[PDB]
């Protein structure tokens, strides 16, 4: 959803990734039995957050550039 | 038509004007007949009026100012 160009802000790609966050951690935990606060399911389910959330940071944030070069560009045509 | 140029919705106001003569052949064959009975009439003061009724049915079809090709049958037969 970000390299598509969904979130048009950062806050929304971070409301939207944090609520997904929890939504997965429940819905495939109870879909695979295991227990959603587990220690061990949220050792690699949680393995290695800030890496992950610089990704999608760092591919958000080139749409971010590109989406405000668009809209300078139309932006100084009205 | 701003988001697309200036040029670009210039060029698709044309197309939209002129496609509707080239998709159906009746309307080419009709206002193509009517110009060339115009241009045989006798009396030159006559043909100027049937002229100026294919410039009015013309612009039930083409409402936009763009030079379509019908706007140049009509130019080359005043």
């Amino acid at each position: 959803k970000i390299k598509e160009g969904v979130f048009r802000t950062r806050e929304e790609m971070e409301e939207y990734r944090h609520s997904r966050l929890q939504e997965g951690a429940k819905v495939y935990a109870e879909q695979f039995g295991i227990d959603p606060e587990d220690v061990d399911y949220q050792r690699g389910f949680n393995g290695d957050i800030t890496e992950r959330n610089i990704s999608l940071y760092g591919a958000h944030d080139n749409f971010l550039s590109q989406q405000a070069q668009k809209g300078a560009i139309m932006n100084s045509r009205v | 038509r701003e988001l697309i140029g200036e040029e670009q919705w210039n060029a698709l106001m044309v197309t939209a004007q002129r496609s509707q003569f080239e998709t159906d052949a009746k309307l080419n064959e009709q206002y193509r007949l009517k110009i060339n009975s115009a241009l045989n009439q006798e009396d030159p003061r006559t043909a100027w009026e049937m002229l100026q009724g294919i410039k009015a049915e013309l612009d039930k079809v083409q409402p936009d100012e763009q030079m379509t090709p019908q706007r140049e049958w009509l130019i080359s037969a005043q």
